[PDB]
């Protein structure tokens, strides 16, 4: 029925402000629950949020359970999710598994905590933040763009890690016994030097461990430069990959839009051409002009579909060539 | 020539259910429902939007006779139609197979009659091979 | 009149050193007022700037009020700003609204402070820095380039925020009770761990909060790497977008320059061709050569307009193809 | 041939207000103002800059007769003119509509006479349809 | 023999999960040995790892010696490594030299330490991490991409170093005598200012040295901005270079795949055409249909090889041009 | 004479290892003098370098004075530097001005210090580092690439500076009276908040000033993220610009190489064609074959010049199009 | 026509070692080994995969006679073959040298007979120069 | 034919200062210096490198008669020469001016005789306009 289809459209694959409002509202409520989880352990407003995180929690649990059982009821629309095995393979999806896990765990914690309820509920309140992005439209993009450039990322991480290991060992060798101004020794072990290396290479630079001897500072400077410049590489690669992948998806969407127009145009043109043969005459007086009307409509829609270029001004690489070829064909 | 224009004007008045030279979009939808082709939407709205040069919704044949006057075989339409076939053809392929043509013709847009699909396949493809050039198809379509 | 047009050109949409001097001067004066606002609270030169920030303020207020009322007088040139409703919709613009707000607030503060005048004037002295860039030529570029890549920025911020939340929670769990060297506990609450996460992920690394237990350092290292590399993404995307958008604007400007040349060329060529018919003979002796002169001038201007390529050497992607097509057409 | 060159030299001397073979840019501007076509600027400066091969400002017909000698129908000018029409035409469109042509002709550059615009539209567009090919226009323009 | 070839394929130039498992296992064992080297100097679990790093070390030494002598036995397959001089030039390779050095040094240290064994073994345990990537498929990419952009990297490093020198000298001049809050002086010498400059320019910012006087802070801010933005350049250049170089290598690989298909197609087509002449008749009855079968197979393989485009959707820059040229050729 | 030309080639516009050695040597000597300047103020090896920095300084001064007067003698080769006014305009160059300034200042300091010599010589020892890159091949590239993208850099710096101002003012407003753990107040004035803003926005993060109140931390986090991502933009823009500009220069160089080949080919072909007319016969027997020999040589050189593509594999965007056009022309 | 089809069916039954109309991939491999051309692999598997329209492994001549019916000179094959020669030719070169052609023909794919290579070189290259156009080669190959 | 080859072999032996069939690069340089065309470098080295098919430095006419056999009018040379003219021509320009042609011919590569430059300009450019098409120039150059 149309009801199941409209519900499935409203719950999965949302589009329009009518669904944007609902999703933004549920996300804002999840974030407000999380902010209530932050203030529940500050030890200065603990009594203000140690009790409301039970009523709010059970309200959210009932809401999400209803949402889950309703989105389950919409599995009849999908061609592969029909039947009991179809509902089972729908529940086999990872996001639905996460939703079910959150639901049952919240229910169990609410049941046991009232028979320290916050002690376990915080990690669930974290996991509720993940069910906000439906259809997994975020992780697939990242997975694809990381898998495409799977060789540049590996080599840059390998070079960075090798530099980290070697340079941090040399620093530890040069500072194995040296006392700071506060009276303690910083590079006590080799793991402490590794910690210094991981803090320097990523350019965090806390300031708990700083080399002291003049032979330590030279290696620290060389490592900082020549390995910050190598650990900072994944930013550009992943960025260009993201942009290119989104452009490819947009082009594929536009081209999938173009097809129905062409189909309607071909079909309507053939219907208009075969005006010879499909009181049976007065009806035939208007079928011709109606076919002409829908043919004009189809030509309009097709011209409106092939008109856009999607970045729009991308024809500058073949501007003069195309007009030259066209005028050559004219002759 | 003029007799056809007068007969078409009379038919438009009959579809408008009145002797006035009005498009009568609602009367046009009623006549379409009477023709079995129930529009089920406001398709007549966009139709008139394209058929009413002035966009009046109902005018004394503003471009109806002019709509007829569109040759429908002019190069400005054969080019568009040939571009429409290009969507289904690989690089310099043409010759789109009768199977693929029937598939896209019946399973996309609005489905046509299956016998009409077979008739179109027979008309375009005469050699019988799995190669029906789009150029010959558009040539016969805009021929007459 | 030409006066109103010249004034509008000098005040909005400036061009040339004659207007560059004026705008640079007003901006330098605003910046000098701001630097006087900095030294007015250093508590060691306070008496030097606590009084001059009244006379300088009223001088700047009178100057900007005059500039506002003069730029208002130039609304007659604009086709949409004619009439009283036209002046109203001109004042409806956001930058003009900011200018009016600054003017009236400075006037009110000057009136009330002389009947602690610096206490409120500083935020106005901040807002004066915003009225320097006219026509909003800065915010529109940023808005457009952010809206174009509205999907890559959202996904990278979402992934970064999720990593921040989860990793900072795990760090707080691993350091909930551990005392630093100074005798206090760092990760007192979960908000403190969130602060550590926001300082580490963006690679600021102040050094007020550092993990202590060996299970904290591992998570800190993994988070630092794998989330710095994800929060550092907007740099590349926005940069490529800015470059591309400025190139598109430059091309559109050049193409809008090209049109008047072609129009003049077509018109002058047609005028030269129809030399048959527009003492009425001696005048006709020179109209022909004058038409030839202006035709040569038009050909010169048109060749000078289509000559540039704006990045200039962009024809290398179609160098041989174009000459091949040309020689093919020759045959 | 030679008679036309001599008559043009005499006319140039008359416009120069002197028998000397000088361009006389100021005298040329005065003669243009007398012709009703008030230049109102130093357009004659750039004109001579293009008309004076040596850039002397006034020379004994350095390229005036040579300026005439420019065929004005040579392919090196028809190519430029055809490129000038390309600015107003879509991809492989040509056939720019009489309405758009009149619009760009009167509202851009320097406006021509409205009747001259209609005459040009009638001369270029003979079939009467909204399709005036740029090739035919440039062909007649550089024909004679 | 096939044995030597299969062994060489399994040891050098690995492909498939069957070799992936072996290489991942040896790398995991090397990393576990390294982690045992970390805990061997923490002074709180030293006795737990001070003795096992002898038995594990000799086990790893025997394993790697066997692997070395086995991969040496596979030099007969290579056309240039046949003969004793061939084995010598195989051992001339740098990675094999590193492997031999590690082997002999581990053997010598194991022999001498049992006649403080950890004191020297750690640097070897570091060098074992380098023999993991065979064929040097990592360093060649980096070398090539650095050598390509050898002029942008030099100029950016030169500008950054010049700014570092000049600005750090000015900072030292402005802070040569100023005491911090803890009672000591920070910029004691000019080398200390150089250390501050190298920590600021690379945006590490430890916090051991901070300028104090108002003339120091201005120079520090200007240097930080205008030289961080210049030292951060190698990230983008090397990233784009890496992506482009990997794309070039992939295209070269695909094109080298394409050739055998075309060769087989040409050969099989010529064999099918010359069906006239190569009880000698019954055999000729089936050679024709077998040649037709292998010809169809060759056409299938060739179409399957020229089908891929490897980034896949790269034809959008020449989409309409190619079909236009094709239909022009049709006429 | 050839001597002056060879000298000018060896001193300016160097090429080859023969000049590379000399320039690398002079740069290494300058750097060693600078390293002697570093150790001359460490107050623990001061007596070791307080005296040698006079003899080494006068040696370097004499060397550079000789180099200057010799490179001055080579102004006769340049077409514009001939004559006394030519030598004057040669000395008008900025790098020569810097060299003359360094020379005269070193001479004056050496003369006065021997009649505290290190007190002034250090800034000169800095400026000697600048005369190493001849022809100004470094600053012109940077100038050009900054001037090309002069609109993206301005807008990103403007947005970053506006965010800095506003957010640092809000932070100062939220922390105007709050004491740290050490008993002092951090944000004493508004300039101190500006210092915090410039340290946070550029992601240095020293750790001398950290916000304390819960309303300060929120603004600090928002500013850090949303303004680090805007101040980090010049890296990508300048990087892409550098790469593109170097590619353009390389292409221009290759095309300027191509011309002599074509000229020689045309000239030699015309000489070979006009073999009819330039004991005067025996000489004509060999001129023909010698002309054929040099013609073959010219064809070889021309094919060798048009062969390279300089990034080499750049024809993939027009691979099939060119062969299609060629075979179309064949028909 | 029909006699050739019947003879080919009889030969296929003989190779199948049975009167049944089956492909008999194993019997086909045995017959190939008997023909001296030992396949040494499951090449017959892929062969039937391309030769069995229904992929049954053994069918009553599903496309065997249809396989014959493939003209083998159709433009859809000459285009592919001409594209195969393009791999060895430089930009607009063609005319690939007899030396290079012999080299690639004998040292790549499966090696042909050396005398067959020389015969092909002589057939394609008649002028004797180091220039054998690929167009003439494909033209004679798909000629008869 | 054969007489020309024998005379060229005799001339090569005379230039080699010996009856042996040797290239004699040093003797070739000496003969060039005797011809007034002092090479002043080891140009003969590269010349033989291109003229000695086997690179022996001196061989019994390895490709000397074959060097002659190069038609010098073959399309594989006219294409290269036409590409050489393309360096000096704008997009689809051709018609490079006699002034520019003389300039590039005398001020680049090795300078030719000024009268030879004028003769080439007169031979290529016959219409007298500032337009000498490169196609006609290469056509006459490779004509005979
Ligand atoms: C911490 C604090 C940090 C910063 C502090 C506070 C933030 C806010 C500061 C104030 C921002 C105001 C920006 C206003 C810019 C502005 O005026 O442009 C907005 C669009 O803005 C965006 O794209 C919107 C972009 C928003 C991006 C937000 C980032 C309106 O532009 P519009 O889209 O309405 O179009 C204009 C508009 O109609 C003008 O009235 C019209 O003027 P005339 O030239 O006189 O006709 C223009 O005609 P032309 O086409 O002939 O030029 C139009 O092109
Ligand atoms: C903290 C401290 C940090 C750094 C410390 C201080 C900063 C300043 C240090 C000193 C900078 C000096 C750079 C001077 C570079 C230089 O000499 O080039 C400038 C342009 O410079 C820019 O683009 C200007 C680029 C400015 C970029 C500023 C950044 C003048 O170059 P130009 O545009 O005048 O053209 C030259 C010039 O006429 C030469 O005299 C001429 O020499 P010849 O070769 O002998 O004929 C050249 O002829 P060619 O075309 O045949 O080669 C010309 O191409
Ligand atoms: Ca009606
Ligand atoms: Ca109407
Ligand atoms: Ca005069
Ligand atoms: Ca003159
Ligand atoms: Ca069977
Ligand atoms: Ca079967
Ligand atoms: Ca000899
Ligand atoms: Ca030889």
């Amino acid at each position: 029925t149309h009801v199941q289809g409209r519900v499935y459209n409203f719950l999965e694959r949302p589009t329009g402000w009518k669904c944007f409002v609902y999703h933004f509202a549920v996300f804002l409520i999840v974030l407000v629950c999380l902010i209530f989880s932050v203030l529940s352990t500050i030890e200065q407003y603990a009594a203000l949020a140690t009790g409301t995180l039970f009523w709010m929690e059970i309200v959210l649990v009932v809401f999400f359970g209803t949402e889950y059982v309703v989105r389950l009821w919409s599995a009849g629309c999908r061609s592969k999710y029909v039947g009991l095995w179809g509902r089972l393979r729908f529940a086999r999806k990872p996001i639905s598994i996460i939703d079910l896990i959150v639901v049952v765990a919240s229910m169990v914690v609410l049941c046991v905590g009232s028979k320290s309820a916050i002690r376990g509920i915080r990690f669930l309140q974290i996991l509720r933040m993940l069910h906000v992005d439906r259809q997994g439209g975020t992780w697939r993009l990242l997975g694809s763009v990381v898998f495409i450039h799977r060789q540049e990322l590996i080599t840059t991480l390998y070079i960075g890690f090798l530099g980290l290991i070697f340079s941090s060992y040399f620093v530890y060798l040069a500072e194995k016994d040296a006392v700071n101004e506060s009276g303690r020794v910083e590079f006590g072990s080799y793991a402490d030097a590794l910690w210094w290396g991981v803090v320097t290479v990523t350019t965090i630079g806390y300031g708990d461990k700083v080399p002291q001897t003049w032979v330590g500072k030279t290696i620290a400077s060389c490592f900082s430069v020549f390995a910050i410049s190598f650990f900072a590489l994944p930013a550009g690669i992943l960025g260009s990959g993201f942009a290119l992948k989104v452009q490819q998806k947009q082009r594929q969407k536009h081209f999938n839009r173009q097809i129905p127009a062409a189909a309607s145009l071909i079909q309507t043109a053939w219907r208009c051409y075969a005006a010879e043969n499909p009181l049976r005459e007065h009806h035939r007086a208007t079928i011709k002009v109606i076919r002409r009307m829908q043919y004009f409509v189809a030509k309009k829609k097709f011209q409106q579909a092939r008109k856009p270029y999607d970045i729009e001004q991308y024809s500058q690489g073949h501007l003069n060539l195309m007009v030259r070829i066209k005028e050559l064909q004219r002759r | 020539t003029e007799e056809q224009i007068a007969e078409f004007k009379e038919a438009f008045s009959l579809f408008d259910k009145d002797g006035d030279g009005t498009i009568t979009t609602k009367e046009l939808g009623t006549v379409m429902r009477s023709l079995g082709q129930n529009p089920t939407e406001a398709e007549l709205q966009d139709m008139i939007n394209e058929v009413d040069a002035d966009g009046n919704g109902t005018i004394d044949f503003p471009e109806f006779l002019t709509m007829m006057a569109r040759k429908m075989k002019d190069t400005d339409s054969e080019e568009e139609i040939r571009e429409a076939f290009r969507v289904f053809d690989k690089d310099g392929n043409g010759y789109i197979s009768a199977a693929e043509l029937r598939h896209v013709m019946t399973n996309l847009g609005e489905k046509l009659t299956d016998e009409e699909v077979d008739e179109m396949i027979r008309e375009a493809d005469i050699d019988g091979d799995g190669q029906v050039n789009y150029e010959e198809f558009v040539q016969m379509m805009t021929a007459k």
